[PDB]
RNA sequence: GCGAUGAUCACCCGGGUGGGUACAAAUGGCAGUCUGACAAGU
RNA sequence: GAGUCCCAUAACCUUUGUACCCCAGAGUGAGAAA
């Protein structure tokens, strides 16, 4: 990714458990497959 | 597919008094009036509502040529809450029940058939559902019953018949309110198997139209049915 | 050239006189049309000055059977003859073109009209409904439209309630609550009672034994030679019960409860007998029932088990259609037909349905057929 | 709610499957006249050009147009009016025809559309499974009809 | 509810991306927005169904997601593929 | 329940007095409801074991 | 009024004991009540066939009922005794049904049959 | 002296394992019983 | 200071006892006996 210079940075105007765990995978996991597949 | 354990989400349809159950697989799905049993063997949900134990039935789109509509995409469906409906070839409560739930308590439907022996079922599924009016009587005869019916704001006609466009007329002229609700179920083989379905379809279309009925919308009924389709009109007696 | 407008209501008929007479000529004209849905414009075109309500229920039906055949009943010859002129033919206006010819046989006087004009007129009486009836006291049509209909179209099926079998699913529902219901309360009963007197609870296993000796036997104790003859009359004292609890009740360990707490044993015991005594009448009546409805199912397995069967299928309607097969697995799941057994499990299954078809689709079922088609079964089992 | 319209069960692609003898033919207020200029007269000017038996219809419109044509189209007006032609009825307001005729093609994949008028003839060519007839030359002809 | 569960939260998430759960399955391109009133509500067998169509007690679950952990062959698809996607990133 | 010991038959109802049960605005309430009622008839085999 | 209507005349009943013939030997056809009852949960009966003499009638009357719900034509033959030779099997039959196959060899018979008891229904 | 009004068609060594359905009991498991000196008025 | 308002008056799981079931299941559909 970018790495701006910190001179450049600094002159910017402003705007610019357990059974869970197997759950909470899951999750994630399939996320993954339907951004993939799309 | 849709086995005991599996958990659904129900959200509502466009028309109201329709519903989707999501899932695996997607179910059209309407709130049951009689809760805790089955019609025709149909399939149920049982949700839990602040708590009260809310039931909802499974419309089957192949047995009720009216889901096969909804899931055909009809634009406008009249059955609504609130709204009197008359049911023409009501041979039993498989689809009439689901319009029942449809209309509501509020709302009331008028179940016509001809054969006795469909309806004593249907006379035994009217007793549960207090707002559906049986009427085991000829359709072709709309005076016959004129008695029993009062001001109807939309007509279901399922008759397969030859003749069911005479049929639907006498019965929007005698009960169908003006800027009323037709909505009508045509299969070819039995008015004309000789011909196409399309010219049947194209005949049809015409024979309503003399009778003051101006129709919307037609739709085959397809992968569910061949040679059907459900035409969406509006009753214009001004 | 319309004067009179005969309606019917399902409350009564009430016929209306034409002030105004709408153009005819242009009746299919988009204001006339709209004339009929206004109340304003219509109340200028007609007026009540009639209406006769029906006297009952029955009244309804046999005027509604005598409309429908074309026919005029008593009351419609009634409220005709004081309304409209003797007269040069007074005009009358009818939904029905078959009731015409009656109307003119009764009078001579008066000539029918059915034409679109009628209908006209009749469609909008029947669109606004009691709003034209100005008051008069209708009730309100829609339920008597409701509750005609079933007094109408229900009527040409000729069902009977000898025909509905509601009462045998409720029963057998009815039954298994209360047989749950007796063994709950029973056995408090023996917590109580067992308090006081525990090991009288071992002496009696009979539930229904305990709660009547419970009954006799409130303080353990009273003991008379007696009371013990009472109590021995109570059952037999071939099991030596009645021995044994004036012994037991002599030396014993249960402690004295109040007499507050007495009083709800034996008013909770007698709770338990009534229910059991309802129980073995709602018995009585399910077998008697059956035997009404469903002669030949009854007859081939049994009155209890037939009513399960019509329960697990919803209906005998139900049973009577579904195909042998699912028939026999309808009763799979607590053995109600029960390599050689399930041989017999199914033949018995195949003559079921059969029975079912018989008492569904006949006014007067009768057990001439049930008592055979079990004889095959007897011959059947005979060979196997 | 977006509407997406059903493509016909009549058709496979672009075959019209349900268009069989007797056939549906529709009527432009042009093909009379060029009808009568050829002396090509209706019925079975067509009974030559597809050998099968025809339904000719003139729409409510059409047998409108027809008549705002005055005195000098007398002719096609009682030939419009042949028995043998059928009318089809019109529930829309307007009296304009092009749009008239093309509509119902695009419902009902059953009929044929008789114009000489290249104001209307492309529109059937999109539309797949509408076989369209002509008067050219000394006699009719049909170009999206394969059954022939 | 506010403060939804994070039960009927991952149920509403299984839902929406429905189509990534089995490879021989696909489904029409839906934009699903969580509707704005809704319920949850369990699948009854008819008597007749007890062998086509209806599952084991044990195999029944509160909720959807913990079905989907039942299922063996559903995990051991998914296990391949967040394997594969993984190498590629 | 105690409705069903005072009338056994919607017939019984248009005559039975329900003072002591139900109010007045109610008791009228079902006697129409009664003769305009929707139900079938039952037999007194039936109506001993209901009541 | 009769339980057993419409009852098909003399004639009528010779075409439809024929359709019944051929479609034996082309595998269209299932016989016996219960069959009947399944070709009609499944959908796939296009019309049945049924005897008015069954011995009682009653076994047999579940069938109208369920074919009046879908919309499929049934008629009967005064001969449950006829029946049986027509599905050329060697006893009698009082119920059968003939399957939905447009794929047929014999399909224009049947749509003349069946073309015929709805005029009669 | 037949039949469509229906013929035909999980493991181990008679026993033990394994599984499914319905009811009943558990003071068996989830499962761990909130905070603690200020509040109110002229 | 602080959720009665998602039955701790309860749901589910485990153990135990009682009574049935291990034939297919929208079960199949012409053989069986000699």
């Amino acid at each position: 990714g970018l790495k701006v210079p910190k001179a450049v940075q600094k002159e910017l105007p402003f705007k610019s458990g357990g059974d869970e765990k197997k759950a909470r995978s899951f999750i994630q996991k399939v996320l993954t497959i339907s951004k993939a597949k799309d | 597919g849709a086995r005991g354990g599996a958990k659904v989400v129900i959200e509502p349809h466009r028309h109201a008094g329709v519903y989707i159950a999501r899932g695996k697989e997607d179910l059209l799905v309407t709130k049951n009036m009689a809760p805790g049993e089955s019609v025709y063997g149909e399939k149920r949900i049982s949700v839990e509502e602040p708590p009260t134990k809310v039931e909802y039935r499974v419309w089957n789109p192949f047995r009720s040529k009216l889901a096969a509509g909804i899931m055909g995409g009809l634009d406008e469906l009249f059955i609504a809450p609130g709204k009197k409906v008359l049911y023409l070839g009501a041979a039993s409560g498989t689809s009439v029940s689901h319009v029942s739930d449809v209309v509501g308590p509020e709302g009331v439907v008028y179940a016509v058939e001809f054969s006795h022996r469909p309806g004593r079922e249907l006379i035994s599924m009217a007793k549960k559902r207090p707002n559906i009016i049986p009427i085991i009587e000829d359709a072709r005869h709309p005076q016959k019953y004129r008695m029993l019916i009062g001001m109807v704001d939309c007509v279901f006609a399922d008759v397969a018949q030859p003749d069911q466009a005479r049929i639907i007329a006498l019965n929007s002229h005698m009960f169908l309110k003006d800027q009323g609700g037709v909505v009508i179920s045509i299969k070819a083989n039995c008015i004309d198997s000789t011909v196409d379905a399309e010219t049947v379809f194209a005949r049809e279309v015409q024979k309503l139209r003399e009778e003051r009925i101006k129709p919307l919308e037609q739709l085959t009924l397809e992968p569910y049915e061949r040679d059907h389709c459900i035409v969406v009109g509006r009753y214009m007696r001004s | 050239p319309i004067e009179y407008l005969l309606f019917e209501e399902p409350t009564g008929y009430a016929v209306f006189k034409v002030k105004l007479q709408q153009d005819d000529i242009g009746s299919r004209l988009k204001e006339v049309q709209e004339q009929i849905n206004d109340f304003g414009a219509f109340t200028k075109l007609i007026e009540l000055v009639s209406f006769a309500p029906f006297k009952g229920a029955a009244e309804a039906l046999e005027n509604a059977n005598d409309i429908s055949e074309g026919l005029v009943s008593e009351s419609l010859k009634a409220i005709l003859d004081l309304n409209l002129p003797k007269a040069k033919n007074i005009t009358l206006a009818i939904s029905d073109k078959n009731l015409g010819p009656s109307i003119k046989e009764e009078f001579p006087y008066v000539d029918c009209i059915s034409n679109e004009l009628a209908q006209d007129l009749i469609r909008g009486v029947r669109l606004h409904g009691e709003k034209l009836f100005k008051g008069l006291q209708s009730g309100d049509l829609e339920r008597a439209q409701l509750g005609l209909g079933h007094a109408y179209s229900r009527a040409k099926v000729k069902f009977s309630v000898q025909k509905n079998d509601n009462h045998i699913i409720q029963a057998i529902a009815l039954l298994d609550q209360l047989d749950k219901d007796i063994n709950t309360f029973a056995m408090r009963v023996k917590e109580w009672y067992g308090w006081h007197f525990p090991e009288l609870a071992k002496l009696v296993p009979d539930n229904y034994t305990f709660a009547k000796l419970v009954l006799f036997i409130k303080d353990k104790a009273s003991l008379n030679d007696d009371s013990l003859h009472d109590l021995a009359a109570l059952l037999n004292e071939d099991s030596g019960i009645a021995q044994r609890v004036i012994d037991n009740a002599r030396i014993s360990m249960g402690q004295d409860i109040s007499e507050t707490d007495m009083e709800n044993v034996c008013v909770f015991a007698q709770r338990v007998a009534s229910l059991a005594d309802y129980r073995r009448q709602l018995y009585d009546y399910l077998c008697e029932k059956m035997h009404t409805v469903a002669p030949n199912l009854s007859e081939l397995i049994g009155e209890v088990i037939g009513a399960r069967l019509i329960s697990h299928a919803g209906s005998l309607t139900n049973l009577s259609k579904q195909a042998a097969s699912t028939v026999q697995i309808l009763g799979a799941e607590k053995a109600l037909f029960r390599k050689n057994k399930g041989r017999i499990s199914r033949y018995l299954a195949n003559k079921c349905s059969m029975a079912s078809r018989i008492d569904n689709y006949s006014e007067e079922p009768s057990n001439v057929f049930g008592s055979v088609l079990k004889k095959q079964v007897e011959q059947r089992l005979e060979f196997y | 709610t977006r509407n997406i319209p059903q493509v016909s069960s009549a058709l496979f692609f672009q075959y019209n499957q349900a268009i069989k003898p007797p056939y549906q033919v529709l009527i432009d207020t042009n093909f009379i006249n060029f009808s009568i200029q050829k002396k090509v007269d209706i019925v079975r000017g067509m009974m030559d050009c597809l050998l099968a038996k025809c339904n000719p219809l003139i729409t409510d419109c059409v047998m409108a147009e027809l008549e705002k044509l005055g005195p000098k189209y007398r002719i096609a007006l009682k030939l419009a009016r042949d028995p043998r032609i059928k009318r089809l009825s019109c529930s829309h307001k307007g009296t304009y025809a092009d749009d008239c005729l093309v509509h119902r093609v695009l419902q009902h994949k059953c009929y044929i559309v008789a114009t000489n008028d290249a104001g209307l003839k492309q529109r059937i060519r999109k539309i797949p499974g509408i076989p369209l007839m002509s008067v050219g030359g000394h006699a009719y002809v049909i170009e999206k009809l394969p059954d022939v | 509810d506010d403060n939804m569960r994070r039960e009927v939260q991952r149920d509403l998430l299984l839902i929406k991306h429905r189509a990534a759960l089995d490879p021989k399955r696909h489904y029409k391109k839906q934009r699903w927005e969580v509707p704005e009133r809704f319920a949850i509500g369990t699948i009854i067998e008819d008597k007749s169904e007890f062998y086509s169509s209806r599952m084991n007690r044990k195999e029944r679950k509160s909720t959807i997601l913990e079905t989907l952990m039942g299922d063996e062959a559903s995990n051991k698809y998914f296990k391949r593929k967040y394997n594969e996607i993984q190498e590629k990133s | 329940a105690r409705i069903i010991l005072t009338m056994g038959i919607r017939s019984k109802a248009s005559e039975t007095d329900l003072s002591e049960i139900l109010p007045e605005e109610i008791e009228e309430r079902v006697k129409t409801a009664a003769e305009v009622s929707m139900g079938t008839e039952i037999t007194q085999t039936d109506l001993d074991n209901i009541n | 009024n009769p339980k057993a209507f419409p009852l098909a005349d003399a004639a009528l009943t010779q075409q439809i004991l024929d359709v019944v013939q051929q479609a034996a030997n082309l595998r269209q056809l299932k016989k016996g009540a219960n069959e009947a009852t399944k070709t009609l949960n499944r959908g796939i009966s296009e019309f049945i066939i049924m005897a008015a003499d069954c011995e009682p009638i009653e076994i047999l009357l579940h069938l109208p009922l369920l074919c009046e719900d879908k919309n499929v034509p049934y008629v009967f033959v005064p001969s449950r005794v006829a029946l049986g030779r027509a599905c050329g099997v060697s006893r009698p039959v009082i119920a059968a049904s003939i399957t939905t196959n447009d794929a047929s060899a014999i399909k224009t018979q049947i749509y003349a049959v069946k073309d015929k008891i709805e005029t009669l229904l």
